[PDB]
């Protein structure tokens, strides 16, 4: 009875991701935005994966490093085996699409993460961001706003789909991110920028004096 | 073929020639030779042309990978072990006529002294590698001249205007004395390529300066 | 029915764990300061791991003599590859978690385990000290002022929490450490210090009439 | 619910262990004494492991057999590794906790045996004797005095607890351990000695008229 | 509960060697008598194994069968590692056990065998015979007069502790042989020997007018 | 409980070899007689396996086919090896006593078949024949006068226990076999014989118009 | 090194020599070079020292474990194959200098014709062997002069005695022509070694017989 | 390339000199060999320059790892044999051309007498090793110059400055006689490098004790 | 390189040389060459100096292997088969150069007769191995000189004391007729070792009756 083994893994990968901290994803004319609520300085839920490739996630700590590192050593291979304007984010959403859903049959405990990637436009060209979410069974779903993930969801979806408005800045941008993460100081925050005026690498973090002046 | 590097007081400059030859007949006219590794550290390999461009790109993947996996970037010791284990890797491919000399360059951002903190490291065949002491180096089939000419050029060196006029007269003495070594272009505007390294980064020479200086000299010699 | 096996698992590994001594580790002007109760001269429950990094642990003495081995090993060999200033406390706390879960869940019996990483500054420099903690299923947590653990833990904590003054001194601290363990003479007493004053080797013992001096 | 497991598990080794003979090791000025209670003259519950470390046990034959050969190929190879004064009997005890612990949990029948391991001094020094105690399931205690294994222990405790003198002689000892065993003539006893005294080897056995005069 | 699994293997087991013909096996002033219960003159249950190593066993044919054929492979590879006056009938007496030892806890099935290995001096030499007992679980032991072994065994262990005198000769040892079985002529009976006084090889049969005559 | 087991294991293959023909093999002045119930004339059920080795057996098909097929490989090898006149037919039913015996504990189904072996004395020699008879768990017996197998076997043993006179003829003991089977003319039957007066090779079908006379 | 071998009515007989040399210098002055395989057989195998005693070894041991797996021994073409089959394993090691020639003699219990019984078979580097049908064969280094003088001795063999005789002659013969064939030692007293097979079992021959026919031969030769 | 080492009473001490070749020309003039592998042990390495590095590294890792994982140092008759193995596991690259000589000197603490626990060990191509009881030993291509000198000076040898002087009177006997061996630059100011162990352990020689001697002794001679 | 070995009534007696040399460079001038593997034998190799350490520690470390796990001795066969297997799978280090020349003796306790109890084995290259019945027996460079020395010397052998002398007297000779071989060293004080085996065991010779010895011969030799 196949059913009774499936709905007992969900209800254990839900019960998993339930207990969790929140990520919020959000896009504005300078990229993507992340905020997550990290108090400790020396583990980290957001982190990069290639040029224009952005990586987040909430859950256990020991099984999303393991994707981040997989997800890093498929973008190095494939852009030296090809090229590196042959990497896409899509590639990469479908790896991991592909690996959660191994992992969720076969193996004995499932995963109980929450991934999103996001990619941005090249140097001197003009192109929306995208934005992937990926669920512990493998289901890989298209966000063209911003992806809400970790505890509950929907008091905080219902918060951001009210302030959030198309082309606004960082100051603005982490605002909305800030009060419906509320609904927090420099302490307990972990904010990440993918910036597309950069000429090769997009990736940079924001703390201290810079992110205290912004909040 | 022929690389210098040379140390000037906060900093090093790199630079190279642009010619590659089929033992007596010219293939190239505008090969670079000088890579950019990473945010403080330079490049040069020297012998074929082939083994060239493939070792700077798997050092740099190497570099950036490990970077991106730990978050912190390796020091220079670290640098310098894989680059020489590259290096060793290669010797059955050196043996079967695929060989590779490489010179490295660099800014150690973590040195006490800020005024002696630039680095230059040679490698041998066996793979070996050795820190210089007296501020100059040199790899490629017209390395001695190249050496000669700063023995006795050094003493002008002040800062990064001297160290690149004394690579450009170094690497024009190199072309004089050695035929497989492309020298400056008047006809066609080709001129050697350099790098600076400083304590802000490593920043690609104009071609401007470089030909003024090369016109400069060649004034000078006529 | 992964939910009945995963908590008669945990279950197993608490009363495991519950019937052990427990160690104590603080963090002083000097460095960490490690303290155990073991009455027996050849086993020992306090280690170094490499220059600067030191192992503690509580529980049954052939699986964390096992762990302690593997990281000793994992250490030499990062040493080896990079370079010896390359290693960090981080790294060998994320083999260590990875190791312990990938052992509850495919393993038949878990490990009764409970390990704690410490690192110091390295010489000539200002830093301070970096305390992580690794449980059984593999979650990781990081402490900054002290970890205790092995046997019951609460009143241990409570009376830590009130007398720990930052910046205090070898005897003080060692004070603190067995009033604290003791709410015990020479003898059934392990002391180690990670002194960050020493040019490159940390870890040394104290025993014998320098312990009786300080105590 | 590996609770249940275990217990029976546990059950089943202790019932094992308990219908058999008692062997007694104690430690006198010259060594370690081992009396044993062995009619049969071909199968011996005593033996050597290298030149100044020695082997006894009490349960299955065929088990404690297999775990004398195994350790006594590892002294050889770490002997010819590194050293002859290189191999200790703690390097040993750790070996055979490691090979019962692992032999508890993934095989199907448990091992029914109690293993004990003695060390003397080098030739020309001086230094106590060291005793380990290795029980099924791979616990590894010290012990100054004496080991009692096989059967029933209360007892023979007692009584060894109350006539063990420190610094005695052969004889005495020999008295007081047949005197504890029998709460026996030249049949039915297995008497061996650790004599530190000897140039390299310290092992030797003693029986008929020798073992006649000193009973 | 392997309680449960070992008491149904046992009986298993002795239910199978209950329902068997009975092996005698004794010695006398000429070495050792072997005496079965054997109608088929095509199969045989007494065998020898070396110059001075006999084989007897007792159950299901096709099992030691392949165990005389192992036994017999060891002997003559142990013989040509070394030398052919290195091989002992102990060293196969323990092969038997550790293989016995191992089949009854890992194979489905166990054996329903029992084996019985007798060995002698060699010319020109003094020295009681030796024999040895294993059984299905890998038990082993020593006995120093007969063994008897295949279907009930009390009676005839009764019949054989009157009428055994120490150092008889070849036709009263067959008579209290004979006599202890029945409580038989040419037929369904199997009779070997162990002479010591050959110059190499010990073993021989006696069938048809010089075992008609012995009787 | 292996009891039931190996109880269910032998009901499945004594009710499979239940509902089969009955093969009759029977020894006369000239050698051996086969006599089996074969309608069809494309599948065998009697043939040979060297010069002076028979193949019988009764069951399904595609099993005895692949006992032949090994034993036929198995005597071609062994004479290969050594040579042609040192095959014997105890070497062949031991080797299908042991394939047998490792199928039914193994293998999930048991193969339900009966197996016979005969031989017959070589050429200007004077010997008895010899037959096995070889059960689905691997049992081996040894029949002097015949053996009859597949179906019911009581009342053919009985009617075939009375008019079996020794050194009969080839036509007296085709009708003794017809007349037991019977409590049928050239169709529904199959012969063949081991003729012992033939140089090399034994084996011969009788089939058509000398069967027709025979009969 | 010299193995001859002859029939006579009744059984075989076999005799080695007792010399081995290193190039030109002896070594070696008591060497045995005939075996007793088992109750009717004998093996005498030549060349390399080294290599026959670990043939006749392993020969005997296969011939030993094979009666005691099936309880009954060997047919004679049996153990012709399998010497065979251990000739031809052995080629590499034969063109890598470790090369061996046996000889075989043997009493079959199974013939028709008890005085017909004694058979003599060779062989070859390739591995293949022959039964001789004329009676008599040698193998070494002086092999064709032992023969040569069989050839002449043969008519005076009748029984034992007689065959014992013409070998001791036939092995004199050999060592007299050939150098690295040792004879017999009259100051020291080592004699040739010999077997007798009939249908009793193979028997060692006392040295006492040897040394009489010994003299015997050596003062006719005088 | 030259290392010597010389046994007083109450220690051991190790030298070496400072100049690397290629052939006939010149690479390197501030080369290091002479390491210290624990706290009472020191090892010296000639023959190829990169090999001794990593082979030095080696060593030192395989050392502190044994200790690390036991608790417990090796003892000498270890630390030798790990030595010995590894020379031993180079034979074939050795024989491809990357050969190594190492020289072993250090103090043992366990042994009875504190004035006689110095101990030097010297190793051969096949991987042999032999504890010298002379007092001294050189290694490398000018070894039986340094040899012959010690030969003389050891009778002036009594504490630990007189066998300074002649270990640095040796490397300067062994320079003046080899090409391959560099002596004291004082142009330049590069000197040779030095190690004493003594009861308390290894402690490298300051650079103005050697230019002392070194200048000393070239005045004498002068 | 030279090592003796001679049965007296009542037991055996080894001896060897000790010097090493590498060509013609004498490089060793203490080294031992006979040890005493178990508490009745003895073995002494010839050959490469690093092959004979590893092969003795190897000898010793299986015998004593073998009676730990049985608890019970080997017996001589076993020892010479075990020791012949040994020198057989190194045919091919020998034939690269490494190659060991081993030498056995031994005293039985299982013997009938105790006054005949002593053996000496010795080996050839293919792994062959042969018991010595004319009393004597010398392995290495200079073994010829010592055999004819010993040819004629052993009439006088009467106890171990003879015995001794004898083994002296002829290891005299080989370093006479040898460059090889080192003789006494009356000026520095190193003479030959010596193991005596009897029936209570193995037991070293104390340097000052050897050293007596080689006066007495040298005084009676001028």
């Amino acid at each position: 009875s196949p059913e009774q083994a499936m709905r007992e893994r969900s209800e254990l990968a839900r019960k998993g991701i339930a207990r969790a901290k929140s990520v919020v994803a959000l896009a504005y004319a300078g990229g993507v935005l992340f905020v997550a609520e990290n108090p400790s300085r020396s583990l980290q839920k957001i982190s990069e994966l290639y040029d224009r490739v952005g990586f987040a996630a909430a859950g256990k700590f020991n099984e999303f490093d393991n994707l981040r590192r997989g997800g890093i050593q498929f973008a190095d291979t494939r852009g030296y085996a090809y090229d590196r304007r042959d990497v896409t984010g899509r590639q990469l959403a479908n790896v991991y699409a592909q690996t959660l859903g191994t992992i969720f049959t076969e193996q004995a405990k499932p995963y109980e993460v929450e991934l999103c990637v996001a990619e941005v436009a090249h140097y001197g060209e003009t192109k929306r961001p995208e934005l992937y979410r990926i669920t512990y069974d493998g289901s890989i779903a298209d966000e063209p706003h911003f992806v809400v993930m970790g505890g509950t969801t929907e008091p905080i979806a219902n918060a951001l789909k009210e302030s959030y408005a198309e082309n606004a800045s960082l100051t603005d941008a982490l605002r909305i991110a800030v009060a419906a993460l509320r609904a927090l100081g420099v302490a307990s925050l972990e904010v990440a920028v993918l910036d597309a005026n950069r000429p090769r690498r997009a990736f940079r973090r924001i703390t201290g004096s810079a992110l205290q002046a912004l909040l | 073929t022929t690389i210098v590097a040379l140390k000037y007081p906060g900093g090093v400059v790199m630079a190279g020639d642009r010619r590659s030859t089929q033992g007596n007949m010219i293939s190239g006219r505008d090969v670079r030779k000088v890579y950019i590794t990473d945010d403080y550290t330079a490049t040069g390999i020297a012998g074929t042309a082939a083994v060239a461009v493939e070792f700077a790109r798997l050092y740099a993947v190497e570099l950036e990978h490990y970077e991106k996996l730990e978050g912190v970037p390796l020091t220079f010791a670290g640098k310098i072990n894989r680059l020489a284990i590259m290096v060793r890797g290669n010797l059955a491919a050196a043996m079967q006529g695929l060989l590779a000399l490489p010179l490295l360059a660099g800014y150690d951002i973590h040195a006490s002294d800020p005024q002696s903190a630039g680095r230059i490291v040679s490698f041998d065949a066996a793979g070996g590698w050795n820190i210089e002491e007296e501020g100059y180096q040199a790899v490629g089939s017209g390395s001695l001249f190249a050496k000669s000419s700063m023995k006795k050029l050094y003493s002008q060196v002040t800062d990064g205007d001297s160290g690149l006029r004394v690579a450009v007269e170094a690497l024009y003495d190199a072309a004089d004395d050695d035929s497989a070594t492309g020298g400056p272009d008047l006809v066609r505007g080709i001129f050697p390529t350099a790098v600076i390294i400083d304590a802000d980064g490593a920043v690609d020479v104009p071609e401007s300066r470089i030909a003024e200086l090369a016109r400069a000299i060649i004034e000078s010699r006529s």
